[PDB]
């Protein structure tokens, strides 16, 4: 999680995005380029949408 | 230009450059007021840009 850290804060552009629907449009428009961390809950709920 | 090169990947650290003076420099508390005041106007942001 360091290492994931490590890369996440320097990583540009920013992955740090303003709101959770904002993860999930840009998982579902980056083809697999981009993966989003996220409470399960909300994960489990996208996953049924 | 030639426009040939590229910035690859994060930063490997993070810090920052200061202005100098010699140990127990008369001018070293101004010129950190100065630079607080240079920072607190956008002075810094805009000679950047």
């Amino acid at each position: 999680f360091d290492k994931m850290w490590t890369y996440m804060r320097s990583a540009e552009p920013s992955v740090f995005v303003r709101t959770t629907a904002e993860g999930v449009a840009r998982v579902r428009k980056s083809k697999g380029k981009y993966a989003y961390l996220l409470e399960s809950t909300m994960n489990e709920y996208i996953e049924q949408r | 230009k030639p426009c040939d090169t590229m910035k690859v990947g994060g930063n490997l650290d993070s810090k920052g450059y200061g202005i100098a003076t010699p140990k127990g420099s008369s001018l070293r508390t101004p010129v950190n007021l100065a630079v607080l005041k240079l920072s607190e106007q956008g002075v810094l942001d805009k000679l950047k840009n």
